[PDB]
């Protein structure tokens, strides 16, 4: 059951810098995640104003 | 660029909370200086401050 | 490493085999004959929760401070038995044997036994005998044993299902008391030097059965599981006699677990015999157990459910038909060199080599070394190789099977 | 383990707040509940100041 | 005695390059036994869409026929020397060895290499190893666990040649040909890309040209592009198993750092629990300790696994149904116990038990010299037991809570849930319990 | 020094009161986890008279209600008995204690 599973694409969701399976991921995560952390922190910074 | 400000100031959360304060003290400067600029601008003239100085 | 081990058999009764080397993995054993055959029918599944009770609390050693200083050593302690024999394994480095060592002495001659523990303990037998018998074959095993003597090597490495909550810890001081000498122990110790063993059994311990009858018959056990396991057994001899070596090399012969993997076993002539008669997923094995005072022997097949009396009169035949004084010596050789290859490749692992290490120093008490056993493997000729065929195949019966039975045959239908 | 699961109070609130099994279905007209809750107690606070100067 | 007076007296391995690519080693000791073997870097990830599974499919096709014997006369020379034979193929690596006597490894060398370079193949066998194969991956079907392995890769790696199944699927495994396999085989193990590493009572000179007599004339003259983890969550909704297996990573990182000693450390502290062990209240292991307390779970085992330089930094444990959260919780609070708060002697306590457990783990002679295999591939060396031991007292509380601050702390794992698993919280409650406001 | 000692215990005995609802010492102990603890580890007979004990007197402060003279329980015929596990508690969370940290 599990062998003949090929996992559903999602190319039109991702972003266009990782859309590379040779493309190596450590360093491009802290891009992602300052970015919604950015919105997250500029939300926080209107709502407590 | 973003990594480089998400490696600084968004890691520690007692650091974050502390930064976004610190901004958000910057961004009311910011924001009563641009909502005063805005409002006297679209209210040139007809605002007390001007009458006063003529008085 | 050039040099040897040391016996040393104090004769208060204790044996202690070091071995000196300049190896990391510091191993000691204490190996007591205190198996399953040495209850009674009062008592059964007493053995089991003393096998798990190797966690418990100490006259000065509580279990917490055991546990702890164990898991913080980072040695690792396992405990392990047969019908005959228990064993307690610690592991570590050269470190701090010292304090291991008196936690390992501390657990076996302080027992307490205390009330709560021995209740979690009941809930951990149920436990541990769900995760033994959801392998179906061990249960096979344990109604073999079972089919075969009405003494001391029929009862059970485990409890029986009402004993679980029913077994007091007086029944645990009393047969430790009675069943631990100074005269069954074998301190085996591999890294450690001889003379601080010596000054450890010399000056902190200080303290201090029945055979077997053969029974016969068989036992069936209807499960409804597509798989018949079924075990076809007769008593073949004692340990350490070459009547036992020749049982040995007559399983050879008729074929082991597989040498190659997803291969064939073409020597193994059960297997063609019923290669050569069913077409069908199968397996066919033999299988010996010996014991100090008697062992046993036969084969043990697993097969499909419309498929299950076949297999069994094609092995069986087939065993008549070599026991009928057809065989070929290319074979005998080919299974002393079996022989030879599976003791001298049993024996590489600290883990397995100190068991056996200590069961052959501690079995009939006195060392011997692996190449006079080869040599004794290379006098035993086709005499008893025949003699004993033939004593199994004219001889009693004892069968044990599990699963689906639509098809079965007894005893008579082999 | 954890308090929300052992305290008295929280396992109130992490069976309505938290734990509560919600559909995945529910468009913008179900927000209208936690509006009017929010509607409730900001007419609280406006008219107890109310209540302090009347 | 010291660490310096059993490090001082310890095993070598010897290695040697013979001249075509060919790769040496020997653990030269006094054991009366030999474990001889092929290892080739050779697995699922180098593989392509038409050939998956064919390495698999190699190794079962790899003694149904030689050029210069049949099948049947082949293992029945292995059993008439008096030995015993192992294979299989990982998704990166491949060994084929032999556990024998030393009075037969001239015999072992060459079988060996008309095992490795000359395979004769059949549509007979062909037919019959496509059946097998078929009814055992219906039969791992059943393994639940390696089951959950392969879900967790194909969820981590989706996309990537890496995220392929170990097995191949059915339609291609019922669909491949001679050519191709051939073909599979020439491109993969031939050259350069294999160890002969053998390991007993053995010599180098006569084993040193025997392996130039047999595994030599070869001379054959494109794979392995770095790989991209993703994180994300994929579920096996099956509401009958009276089990639920539920398994979580972390990219960890590979093989060529020390943040791999570091996360050897971390899940020597955390690793391995079943719930059969003796002593269950007063655990040493804190995590088991509150799992046993309150029946969290069944059972866990807190690892890594590398694979050519990226890390699935993982764990997997097994539970019911009714306590999934609980489990899951708690093993986000060790997590970043660990990131945060690095006490002392929980880092002593690691250090033991990764001395300990990795000299148990070099035990007897056919566990090392796999060790050895796997060594020479990736890391190009066998690393000494000194070096080990260095490397460990190299590490303490600060490196371990820097390496769990880059690797655990506000990452974005891989989820696979098996079973009853309706109850395992969401992939976002996952997340927001994965960074620490101190909650 | 001692022979008077006895003598002030046996007035806050007299004085202390459950002598005359027919308690005794392990019958009037706070708990936390730890004395629930040595409860849970007493013998099966010790704990059926431990909790009949109990609902007399609980009973008898119900209609407020002293027993006569005959069954005021003596001073020095009561049993100590949970010194030994009460002691074993402590020293098993002091262990802990002092071993974790
Ligand atoms: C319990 C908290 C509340 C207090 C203490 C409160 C108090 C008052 C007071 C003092 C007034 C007179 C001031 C005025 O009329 O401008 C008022 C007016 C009023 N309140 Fe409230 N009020 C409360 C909650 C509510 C709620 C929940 C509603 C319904 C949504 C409500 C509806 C109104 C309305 C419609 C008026 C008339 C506004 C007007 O005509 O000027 N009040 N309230």
């Amino acid at each position: 059951s599990h062998t003949d599973i090929k996992v559903p694409d999602f190319s039109d969701y991702r972003r266009p810098e990782v859309l590379d399976s040779t493309k190596s991921s450590k360093e491009s995560s802290e891009a992602r995640k300052g970015f919604s952390y950015l919105i997250t922190a500029t939300t926080t910074v209107g709502v407590a104003y | 660029l973003t990594a480089r400000l998400y490696s600084l100031l968004f890691r520690r959360t007692s650091t974050f909370a502390l930064t976004i304060v610190v901004g958000a003290l910057f961004f009311e400067r910011a924001f009563d200086q641009g909502a005063d600029a805005i409002y006297e601008h679209i209210n040139e003239g007809k605002l007390w401050k001007h009458i006063k100085h003529k008085y | 490493h050039p040099q040897d081990l040391e016996f040393t058999r104090l004769p208060n009764g204790l044996v202690i085999a070091s071995l000196e080397n300049y190896a990391p993995a510091s191993r000691i054993g204490l190996f007591i004959k205190a198996g399953s055959r040495y209850e009674n029918f009062n008592n059964l599944g007493t053995s089991h929760l003393l096998r798990l009770a190797s966690s418990l609390t100490t006259k000065g050693a509580s279990s917490f401070k055991i546990t702890r200083g164990i898991e913080a050593v980072g040695g690792k302690l396992s405990v392990t038995s047969t019908r005959e024999n228990m064993a307690y394994t610690v592991e570590c480095l050269r470190d701090d044997v010292d304090i291991l060592m008196e936690f390992l002495l501390n657990v076996t001659t302080a027992p307490e036994f205390r009330r709560w523990e021995v209740a979690a303990l009941q809930s951990q037998l149920r436990i541990d005998k769900a995760v033994a018998f959801q392998n179906p074959q061990a249960h096979v095993i344990e109604n073999l044993h079972a089919a075969a003597y009405r003494n001391a090597l029929a009862n059970s490495l485990y409890c029986p299902d009402y004993r679980i909550g029913k077994v007091t810890p007086d029944e645990l001081h009393d047969y430790v008391q009675n069943h631990f000498t100074s005269a069954r122990m074998a301190l085996i110790g591999l890294g450690v030097s001889h003379p601080v063993l010596k000054q450890v059994a010399e000056q902190f311990l200080n303290i201090r059965g029945a055979k077997a009858k053969y029974r016969g018959g068989e036992i069936r056990e209807q499960n409804g599981d597509s798989l018949v396991h079924a075990a076809l057994v007769a008593e073949s001899a004692a340990i350490g006699s070459a009547e036992a070596n020749a049982f040995s090399v007559l399983q050879h012969v008729l074929g082991a677990g597989p040498h190659v993997k997803r291969g064939s076993n073409a020597t193994s002539s059960l297997y063609q015999a019923v290669a050569k008669g069913v077409h069908q997923p199968f397996d066919v094995s033999a299988f010996n157990a010996s014991y100090s005072d008697s062992g046993l022997f036969g084969f043990y097949t697993i097969s499909q459910a419309a498929s299950a009396g076949d297999v069994i009169k094609a092995a069986y035949n087939q065993v008549k038909t070599i026991a009928q004084g057809n065989l070929s010596n290319p074979d005998v050789q080919a299974a002393k060199n079996k022989l030879k290859a599976g003791y001298l490749m049993s024996v590489e692992s600290s883990e397995g080599f100190l068991d056996e290490v200590g069961c052959q120093a501690l079995a009939a008490g006195s060392y011997t070394p692996p190449s006079t056993v080869l040599q004794q493997i290379d006098a035993v000729a086709d005499a008893d190789v025949i003699n004993a065929a033939k004593k199994f195949v004219s001889g009693r019966k004892s069968m044990a099977a599990s699963g689906n039975l639509g098809h079965t045959p007894f005893i008579d239908e082999l | 383990i954890n308090i929300r699961k052992t305290h008295p109070l929280m396992k109130i609130v992490n069976n309505a707040f938290i734990d509560l099994p919600a559909p995945s279905n529910i468009s913008s007209w179900w927000n209208f509940g936690s509006l009017l809750g929010i509607c409730l107690i900001l007419q609280i606070l406006t008219g107890l100041f109310l209540a302090m100067h009347y | 005695a010291t660490y310096a007076q059993a490090l001082q007296s310890v095993p070598e391995t010897q290695v040697s390059q013979l001249d075509n690519g060919l790769r040496v080693a020997s653990e030269q000791s006094s054991q009366p036994t030999c474990t001889v073997g092929v290892w080739i870097d050779a697995g699922s990830r180098y593989e392509t869409e038409k050939n998956n599974g064919a390495g698999y499919f190699v190794e079962h096709l790899a003694f149904k026929g030689t050029k210069n014997r049949p099948g049947n006369a082949l293992e029945k020379e292995v059993e008439s020397m008096g030995a015993h034979l192992n294979a299989y193929s990982t998704r990166e690596h491949t060994a084929y060895y032999i556990k024998a006597l030393s009075k037969d490894l001239p015999k072992a060398v060459e079988l060996l290499a008309d095992i490795v370079q000359n395979c004769s193949l059949e549509d007979s066998q062909i037919e019959k190893e496509r059946d097998v194969i078929l009814q055992e991956l219906q039969e791992n079907d059943t393994s639940m666990r390696d089951v959950v392995f392969n879900y967790l890769h194909a969820t981590a790696f989706q996309g990537t040649p890496l995220a392929q199944s170990v097995e191949g699927p059915s339609e291609n495994v019922r669909k491949l040909s001679r050519a191709d396999l051939t073909e599979y085989l020439s491109r993969h193990y031939k050259a350069p890309r294999m160890v002969l590493a053998a390991a007993g009572g053995l010599e180098h000179r006569q084993l040193l040209d025997l392996a130039q007599k047999h595994f030599s004339g070869l001379s054959g003259t494109p794979t392995l592009t770095p790989c991209r983890f993703t994180g994300s969550e994929i579920r096996h909704r099956e509401d009958g198993l009276p089990l639920a297996h539920v398994a979580i990573a972390v990219e960890g990182p590979g093989w060529a750092n020390p943040d791999n000693v570091a996360l050897q450390v971390a899940n020597a502290i955390i690793g391995h629990y079943d719930c059969t062990y003796g002593g269950g209240m007063h655990l040493s292991s804190p995590l088991a300790s509150v799992a046993v307390t309150n029946k969290l779970c069944q059972s866990f085992q807190t690892f890594n696994i590398c694979y050519a330089d990226t890390g699935l930094l993982g764990a997997h444990f097994v539970c019911d149904h009714m306590s999934i959260d609980d489990m899951m919780f708690v093993l986000q609070g060790q997590w970043m116990r660990l990131c945060t708060s690095a006490t002392e002697s929980e880092v002593v306590r690691g250090k033991n038990l990764l001395r300990n457990a990795l000299v148990s783990h070099l035990d007897g002679t056919t566990p090392v010299c796999e060790d050895i295999g796997r060594s020479l591939l990736t890391y190009g060396r066998r690393i000494p037991l000194a070096e080990w031991e260095s490397r460990i007292a190299e590490v303490d509380a600060r490196v371990v809570r820097e390496v769990c601050s880059k690797y655990f702390y506000d990452q974005c794992p891989a989820v696979a849930g098996f079973g009853p698993i309706e109850q395992l919280p969401d992939y976002n409650r996952i997340r927001s319990g994965m960074f620490w406001l101190r909650f | 020094s001692s022979k008077w000692l006895e003598g002030i215990r046996k007035w806050y005995y007299n004085a202390a009161g459950f002598n005359k609802l027919g308690l005794m010492r392990d019958d009037t102990i706070h708990e936390n986890d730890d004395v629930k603890e040595a409860i849970r580890r007493l013998p099966e007979n010790l704990y059926n008279d431990r909790v009949f004990r109990i609902k007399r007197a609980l009973d008898l402060s119900m209609r407020q209600q002293i027993l006569p003279k005959e069954q005021w329980t003596k001073y020095e015929e009561d049993k100590f008995y949970l010194e030994p596990y009460l002691k074993e508690v402590i020293r098993e969370r002091k262990e802990r204690e002092e071993w974790t940290k």
